[PDB]
């Protein structure tokens, strides 16, 4: 993997091996997982009751507020249809199949309800472009801290919006990676043409997150993404929101994947310190 | 005296008319063989040199080499020889009646030129000639003023950058890349799946293969997977000597030459990279026109599914705010030979010829000058 | 360059 | 000026058919600053003034400083090495030159005109260089009308149209029997 | 902590050595060069980069890349390992040791600098650096306060008028025209005349060529007429596999590219008339001293004859009722480093270099404000 | 050719 995916497998997976074997009667085949996803949330599967007839999907958004605060009547209707009920387990959208119906589709629910995180996500980024671009007044700005300490603030007024990234490392150890990692993501230009600006900005915090509550302190970075209506129309909206959301996770398992090609090149350098060493033995 | 005969000296099959017609009166391959064997029976003492289909026919028994390689002239007897022959036996027509058009690859060295000039003058005595670039031609015949040009020829494979009534001499590249090369590693590859092919009689067979049944991938990582599962791509062909040979992944492979020349060992870039590298070299504004019109000709181009991976290649390298149009006539394979006659039958032209009494008077060196 | 010659 | 500094930013431009296209950005994405050292500060926070426009090719090319950069240098010859002052000073020179009683009077009317003097903004800047410059005891007002750019043809059909000027007109004749000179004397 | 180093990230070479010594120690070309085969042999895991004249002399099995383009950098990899392989295979000292000095093209982006800075801060630690301009550092080698510089360097030419203790920022030409168009052109003719050359590997052969059998003509039609008498004006070098070409008005026709830009199809003026536009630029007074004093430096200014045609040139543009002198110093090639050195050892420049805490406190855009 | 490739 390069691009960290968005449709967890796993969801995937266990739905398609219980439809496969749908049309063979009277099946219910009891189920009830909790699985984990990145950004710290929690999933859930389980059957309401003892009707094993119908299979229930739930999450465990940490900003859930905000979302609710916000509202999301869009996303009732144009990806999730009738299949969505009140929230149960902690007053986060859950949805549900009903599986007495009949079930045309076998790829595409499956595949919409794979980016469920995603789908949720979105209520807000698309919601402030629909702002911009349908010039109404510039909608008030707001910020959106999800489970990680960091922060998100997002500022959409006229003519462009904007977005920045406030960046925390945990253990000591990743701390200086990150930073050289996230260092010449500024500067790389050459290969892109059409692409937003990058920059980074550690010690000054932008002038836009003053007054804002958002991720302000000492060790914490800064990165702000520039978006155009030539990278942010209807066309190029879901990818743009795929690769931000997943920009985290792709850091993250980038660094990753540095630290193993490193230990990869030291191993192949010990041979060679070996030959050099092996000069000393009689023949 | 009233047209013009247009020759178009393809490093392979040559292409000649007359001015005026849409199509040509005589295709055949430029083949110059001689006798490899000793002849023994006594009633025949014919021809110590053979061109033309009947070279074709009976190669079996002849050393074919080609008189032109890579666009240059290595054999000048050959080259008189083909000369006299399409002019006398297929055309019959005397060289005095009407004059002779030339075309020639761009980049050629001026020796090529002046040779050539210097024996059309005095041998055949013709009363007047002009040089040509075949791109300029294929434009002509495309009936348009701006664009770019592939004229991926059997020898060499050039693009000459254009826009309204002027050229860009300084944006033109030419690669060696062609036909024959592609020929060579289809033999070594059809050589590793268990079929020999050497001599020149077997060249001709497989030229007539990858003819027949070759053709270019969208995807090269796709095709191999799907031909790990080779149970629908391969294909059979019937050699004349009834033996069947069932070709797989070689009908895609070869192409791909084109755009990875590596697989030959060739340090340089495919038709797509060149021809981006030949566009950024222009002015900005130009740009635009030079992708919304991008004309291609040479016999190298007819493999189907060519113009998809290019324009998909050259919007994959270009931004992807405009939009790019390839645009694949037909009738590529003759539309040098449709330009020249167009441009001999327009009424201008009829002055720029080059007399005898110019000729002689000045040198040899007049066609240098002449429109470079 | 950028804009304008490669570099 | 705008053709060296986006130079320093990274996009190269010499020839003409670039001059035009930089002369085109600049006439779409430039304006004013009303104080220099504070637009140099939000701009050290670059996150709300970058602004993008499309080349001919296609490439996108990012602007930030450089559009109240080059404006800036009307108020500030030294940008470009001329030893001489801004507008604000000629003006204000130009005025002090006349009367006493006059000054009032031009002080209280300032016409301009022409293609440079479009920039949003430059009317604000220049009345408050005025008046910082001027007095701090009568009114300076700006009148910034939205069709200078043919306030000279305007003018010069107005100018035709009176009767009084049927008159006035050079012909052939007087040309003729005086000389070129004639052109001279006539309204200076 | 005695002294330091002078580095000259020149376009096609590099330049290193001590503060002090009158010689660089370290002179290589900028190549980064990497395998294009496979390989077979297994006694071997050798190096997968290659750099330095180890590069050259395996040059062809490899293809060569110049890191630096035309004055700006392309690929930050190749550069880091340049310097890496000059700081410890060539001059074995640390970097933490002894500071080290840089020099660039005038009107080069501020990107380039601002990674160069925190790549030399943060990779090697060094304790301290400083950026200069490569034409004052000439002014300083030739001992000099007042002229104009002709930096013609192999990727960049550029001028910078100077007046006693004093510049003059906003009369600096930069011309793309280098050495390296100089080789395409030369390639470019080399194939009209019947030698072709493509790849990296010909293209040092070339380049080597026009080093060592090329001159200016001090009329470009003489030298042409004498060229239609070609019995005295030929010469003839040798090939690495023994082929010899004979080459006769290319030795006088690619400098004039220098002058005559219209040949690569650039539109844009000579060297002669950049240097008059900015020497008219300047105030009038100090025109006289500017005319009085005319350095040049950079290896693409070694063309015999060069000078002469300079003056000629000038005189014939400049009013012709003074005197105007060009000066040719015989070491223009290390000129750079040399002023670079002398800068270095100057007891007042120990406090202008910027250390690490600075940095680190202000950010890579102290560098902008020194010195421009 | 006469340098490089055959031709
Ligand atoms: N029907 C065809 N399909 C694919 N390639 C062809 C076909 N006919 C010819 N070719 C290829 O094009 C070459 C000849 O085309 P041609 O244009 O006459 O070469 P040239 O440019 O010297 O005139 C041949 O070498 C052959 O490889
Ligand atoms: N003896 C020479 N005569 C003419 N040109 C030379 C000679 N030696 C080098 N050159 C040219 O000068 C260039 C290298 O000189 P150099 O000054 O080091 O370039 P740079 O400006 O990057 O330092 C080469 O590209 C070469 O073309
Ligand atoms: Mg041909
Ligand atoms: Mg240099």
């Amino acid at each position: 993997m390069i691009l960290l995916e968005v449709n967890n497998r796993i969801i995937e997976e266990t739905l398609a091996l219980k439809f496969e074997n749908a049309a063979a009667g009277n099946k219910p085949e009891a189920v009830e997982v909790t699985f984990a996803d990145f950004d710290g949330v929690l999933y859930h599967i389980s059957n309401p009751n003892g009707d094993k007839t119908k299979v229930m999907v739930s999450i465990s958004l940490k900003f859930y507020k905000e979302l609710q605060a916000h509202g999301a009547d869009e996303l009732l209707k144009r990806v999730y249809g009738s299949y969505l009920v009140n929230p149960e387990s902690g007053y986060n959208v859950s949805l549900l199949y009903d599986l007495e119906n009949l079930p045309a589709s076998k790829d595409s629910i499956v595949h919409q309800a794979g980016m469920l995180k995603r789908n949720c996500f979105a209520s807000v980024f698309e919601k402030y472009f629909q702002f911009q671009e349908e010039g109404k007044e510039g909608e008030n700005r707001a910020v959106i801290h999800y489970r990680d300490d960091e922060t998100m603030y997002v500022e959409s007024k006229k003519d462009r919006v904007t977005v920045v990234f406030s960046t925390v490392f945990k253990d000591d150890d990743d701390v200086v990676i990150g930073k050289v990692f996230m260092q010449e993501f500024k500067e790389g230009r050459r290969a892109s043409h059409t692409a937003p600006q990058v920059l980074f900005s550690h010690r000054e915090p932008p002038l836009e997150l003053k007054d804002t509550d958002a991720a302000v302190g000492d060790n914490i970075g800064y990165i702000t993404f520039v978006l155009f209506p030539r990278h942010t129309n209807a066309s190029a909206r879901d990818n743009t929101i795929n690769l931000i959301h997943t920009f985290r996770d792709y850091l993250h398992y980038h660094i990753k994947c540095s630290k193993a090609y490193i230990h990869t090149r030291m191993r192949a350098k010990t041979s060679d310190f070996l030959k050099v060493l092996n000069r000393a033995r009689p023949d | 005296e009233t047209t013009a005969l247009v020759c178009d000296n393809g490093s392979g099959l040559v292409k000649a008319g007359f001015a005026g017609d849409d199509a040509p009166r005589a295709v055949f391959p430029s083949i110059v063989g001689r006798p490899r064997h000793q002849g023994v029976m006594v009633g025949m003492g014919q021809k110590d040199s053979y061109v033309g289909d009947e070279a074709q026919s009976k190669r079996g028994i002849l050393t074919l080499k080609y008189p032109i390689e890579h666009g240059i002239i290595t054999n000048w007897d050959d080259m008189e020889k083909i000369w006299h022959h399409t002019f006398y036996n297929e055309l019959r027509v005397a060289p005095e009646e009407h004059p002779t058009l030339l075309t020639e690859a761009p980049l050629n060295p001026k020796a090529n030129r002046e040779k050539m000039t210097q024996i059309m003058f005095e041998t055949f005595n013709v009363p007047a000639m002009y040089v040509a670039i075949q791109a300029v031609l294929s434009l002509y015949a495309s009936g348009r003023t701006t664009g770019i040009v592939l004229d991926s020829g059997d020898g060499v494979t050039h693009n000459v950058p254009i826009y309204e009534g002027y050229a860009l001499p300084h944006a033109i590249m030419r690669l060696d890349l062609a036909g024959r090369d592609l020929t060579d590693y289809l033999m070594k590859i059809l050589t590793e799946r268990g079929y020999s092919f050497v001599t020149t009689a077997e060249r001709e067979i497989v030229r007539d293969i990858k003819e027949k049944l070759c053709y270019v991938a969208l995807d090269f990582e796709n095709e191999m997977a799907t031909a790990a599962s080779s149970s629908s791509l391969e294909k059979s062909y019937e050699l004349p000597d009834g033996q069947v040979i069932t070709i797989g992944n070689e009908r895609f492979r070869c192409p791909e030459t084109l755009f990875q020349p590596s697989f030959i060992g060739m340090e340089s870039a495919g038709i797509h990279e060149t021809t981006y590298n030949s566009i950024m070299k222009c002015d900005i504004d130009i740009r635009k026109d030079l992708y919304a019109n991008n004309v291609m000709s040479g016999g190298t181009t007819m493999y189907p599914g060519i113009a998809d991976r290019m324009q998909k290649e050259i919007t994959a390298l270009a931004p992807s705010t405009m939009k790019i149009k390839i645009i694949a006539p037909p009738e590529r394979k003759y539309s040098v030979w449709i330009g020249g006659s167009i441009l001999a039958s327009l009424s201008t032209f009829q002055q720029m010829w080059i007399t005898k009494q110019e000729y002689d008077e000045a040198g040899p060196s007049i066609v240098h000058r002449k429109c470079f | 360059w950028x804009a304008x010659c490669p570099a």
